[PDB]
Parts: C-alpha cells; structure tokens; sequence
C-alpha cells in the first residue's frame, strides 16, 4: 500500500503507522475500521442486544447507560442493580401447593405457603398491600393471601 | 389495548402457533412473549416492530406455560420437564 | 486433539447415542425423542431435526463421500515394516 502514509497519513481518518506493506492504519477503543482500510467508524454499543440493562446513548468511540429510579447503576458503567433491600421472591403454582423461593446472594430456600389449595393455576402479587393472589380450578374461586400464607 | 378497552391492535401476527405467556420489562418498555409449538422465548417492543430471540432452536424448551423477569434474568415453566 | 481448549456446542442432547461432522454441520442421533439431528459444529446456531419420529430407537450415524481421503506412505507397506 501508500509508501506516503508518512507524508499524508495514508488517507487515514485516526491514524497510519509505517509497515513492511506501505501503510497500516487504526482506530483507537471503541471505533471500528472499514472495507477501505483507511477510515474510521464507531461501534453502535446500544445496537447490541443486553449490552447496558436499561438505557443506552452512543457517542463517538463511547457510551453512556442509565437505570430507572428503582435501579442503581454500578461501577463497570453497564450492569444495573435494585436499590430495595428485599430479597427475590420467586412463586410457582403446583395444583396441591403453591411453592415459594426466597433468593440470597445465589442461594435458595424452597417452602409452601397456603394450606388447602386445591389446583391452582393463576398467580399475580400486590405490591401496596403485600398479597398474592391465585385462582384454584376446581374450586372456580380466586383468592387473596399474605405473602407469610 | 388500551387499559380500558377503547384501542386494540395487534402487534405480533406472524411466525406464532401456540403463544403461552407473557411478560412486560418496564425500564426497556419491551413485551417478553413465549410460544409453545415453535419452542422460542423472544422480546419485542410495545408496537412491535423490534423483534429478538433469547432463546430459539434449543431442545431446552418442550412445553413453557408461565414468564416472569428480574433484573437481567428470565424465569420460565415448563410442563413437559415438569421444570 | 490434547484437551488444550474446551466448550460446549450443544447444551441439551436427548441421550446421544451416536456423532458425525460434515461441512459446517454435526449430525447426531438419540434414543428419547427417536429422531436424528443437525447442528451448526461452531454454535449450535441453526438446530434441526432430520426425520420425524422413528419407529424404533436409531442407532449410530455414519457418512458416505466420493472424495478421496488425506493420504500419507505407511512404513508397513515397505517388507510388512519388518514386523
Ligand atoms: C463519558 C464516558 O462515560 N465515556 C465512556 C468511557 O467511560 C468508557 O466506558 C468508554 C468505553 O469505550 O466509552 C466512553
Ligand atoms: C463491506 O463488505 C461486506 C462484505 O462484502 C459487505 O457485506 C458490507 O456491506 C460492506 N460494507 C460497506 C460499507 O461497503
Ligand atoms: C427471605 O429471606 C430473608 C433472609 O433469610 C428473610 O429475612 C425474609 O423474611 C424472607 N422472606 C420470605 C418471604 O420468606
Ligand atoms: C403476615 O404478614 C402480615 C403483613 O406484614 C402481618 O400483619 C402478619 O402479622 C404476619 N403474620 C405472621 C404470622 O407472620
Ligand atoms: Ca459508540
Ligand atoms: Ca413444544
């Protein structure tokens, strides 16, 4: 390629280095360069899928990421974790019971928490009140408890 | 719809044959929707003209029924595992 | 060949029984579901299945080419090697 690298750069947007070939040019972090082999172009981060958890804005060769009020950001400037001390509470529905797991740093703690359900297959929380709420089939009734049964 | 029945539309009409359950991400405002027959879990957005696949041709999936989502986790049921 | 790096291609398989590779694909076959099965040998990217249902549980899978294979000299070839 161009010996003139050294007199004009080679064309090269960013930068062009002296080589065995000619020319060799680059792109600092977070640009990319193209089927010209000389210019510059910069990599759409929020074009990938998960990249940041919750909102993202591209810059040139950077960028930027936000979590809602619920959230707080971390130290790497991507993952996004939840403020609330609670734990995560996970509940499965099982016609003779409904299962709950409570979640601690990647731990599990599996119990049952309403006696005499019959065959439930609907489930949704309130958050206002701390209830759960399931609809039992054979009994063709809804019903309302306390997250503690 | 709307919350109160006045708008309806639809937003996902094409490549679904037994769509199970469903799931909103209310940071990113996308729809989180599981078919059964065809054995995917995708995501779209609430018109739905963005549309991506977590997970698809895997055997992992027989019968999902139920979806849920914390952070950047996916909970899911499946009645043919029984998992 | 010396164990030096490893991965998974394929993260739920059915109790393989039998393997081959050809092209940008591997071909495996199982006894639960009856059934033959393509894969993409990098990552397991396009996942489907060959036959429907078979009558009985398949057995090991083989390839046939008109290709010649690699070929080297043999020093058995030369007075048995002298075994
Ligand atoms: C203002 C700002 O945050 N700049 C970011 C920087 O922190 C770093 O993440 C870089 C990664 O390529 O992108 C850009
Ligand atoms: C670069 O080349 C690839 C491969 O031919 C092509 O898919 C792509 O569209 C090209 N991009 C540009 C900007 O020419
Ligand atoms: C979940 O576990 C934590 C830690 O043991 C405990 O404080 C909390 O009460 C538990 N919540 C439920 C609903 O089991
Ligand atoms: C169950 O939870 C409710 C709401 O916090 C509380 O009023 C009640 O005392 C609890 N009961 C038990 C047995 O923990
Ligand atoms: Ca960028
Ligand atoms: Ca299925």
């Amino acid at each position: 390629n161009q010996d003139s690298c050294l007199h004009f750069n080679g064309g090269c947007t960013h930068r062009c280095i002296q080589g065995p070939f000619g020319a060799t040019c680059v792109c600092p972090i977070g640009y990319q360069l193209a089927n010209d082999t000389k210019t510059c172009e910069d990599v759409n981060e929020c074009d990938i899928p998960g990249f940041c958890s919750q909102h993202c804005v591209n810059m040139r060769g950077s960028f930027r990421c936000a979590c809602d009020p619920e959230y707080t950001l971390e130290s790497d400037g991507r993952t996004c974790k939840v403020t609330a001390s609670e734990n995560l509470l996970l509940v499965v529905a099982s016609r003779d019971k409904i299962i709950m797991d409570n979640i601690t740093a990647h731990t599990h703690n599996i119990y049952s928490l309403v006696q005499d359900v019959s065959f439930v297959v609907a489930l949704d929380f309130d958050s206002v009140t701390g209830r759960v709420f399931w609809s039992d089939l054979l009994e063709g009734k809804t019903w309302s408890a306390f997250q503690n049964g | 719809a709307s919350m109160d029945g006045t708008m309806r539309t639809v937003i996902v009409q094409e490549k679904i044959y037994w769509p199970c359950g469903l799931s909103i991400d209310y940071p990113n405002r996308l729809i989180y929707f599981m078919d059964a027959y065809l054995d995917y879990i995708e995501f779209c957005d609430y018109d739905g003209q963005n549309r991506r696949q977590v997970i698809a041709s895997d055997l992992v999936l027989h019968h999902p029924h139920a979806l849920t989502l914390f952070e950047d986790s996916v909970f899911w049921t499946d009645r043919g595992t029984h998992q | 060949l010396t164990g030096s790096n490893r991965e998974v291609v394929i993260s739920t398989a059915f109790h393989s029984f039998g393997l081959t590779v050809y092209g940008q694909y591997i071909y495996w076959t199982d006894f639960y579901t009856k059934k033959i099965y393509r894969a993409n040998k990098y990552d397991g990217s396009d996942l489907i299945a060959m036959t429907t249902r078979l009558p009985t549980q398949p057995s090991g899978i083989s390839t046939v080419v008109k290709t010649q294979q690699q070929q080297c000299s043999n020093p058995c070839d030369q007075f048995n090697g002298g075994c």
